[PDB]
């Protein structure tokens, strides 16, 4: 699951530094 | 601050056929404070605790044999010999295509200057590196 997650994450060219952390600890939630 | 906090996230290029390459993609919104990519291996700027992850896709046409056996490893260098932190095995057969993913993720203590990699066994199973699935980052907590 978190797998696809992160992958996903990493290639959302709209989202900023603050947004990718979040996210990545987001997947990981 | 977050904003302090370096990150880094790299893909396979898949251009680079036989073999597996680690490329930034322009990503110019990591905002990687210190952490570089030399060598195929990600360098670590500050002492402290990281979240380093990878995942790499296998995929095949058929079972040539019954011992496929595809590994998946994180490995680090401190003192310019390499200790694995990580590591998966997969074996998908016992022409059906097939595919394989190995996702590794971990929390460890790491200090200035250690130098993190992400290695396969098959090189030649790997695909769909242009689907950003395949990936290895690191996360200063
Ligand atoms: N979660």
């Amino acid at each position: 699951x978190l797998g696809w997650c992160i992958g996903e994450a990493g290639t959302d060219p709209n989202l900023n530094h603050a947004q990718f952390r979040a996210k990545i600890l987001x997947c990981w939630x | 601050t977050p904003s302090d906090k370096p990150v880094a996230h790299v893909v396979a290029n898949p251009q680079a056929e036989g073999q597996l390459q680690w490329l930034n993609r322009r990503a110019n919104a990591l905002l990687a404070n210190g952490v570089e990519l030399r060598d195929n291996q990600l360098v670590v700027p500050s002492e402290g605790l990281y979240l380093i992850y990878s995942q790499v896709l296998f995929k095949g046409q058929g079972c040539p044999s019954t011992h496929v056996l595809l590994t998946h490893t994180i490995s680090r260098i401190a003192v310019s010999t390499k200790v694995n932190l990580l590591s998966a095995i997969k074996s998908p057969c016992q022409a059906k295509p097939w595919y394989e993913p190995i996702y590794l993720g971990g929390v460890f203590q790491l200090e200035k200057g250690d130098r993190l990699s992400a290695e396969i066994n098959r090189p030649d199973y790997l695909d769909f590196a242009e689907s950003g699935q395949v990936y290895f980052g690191i996360i200063a907590l």
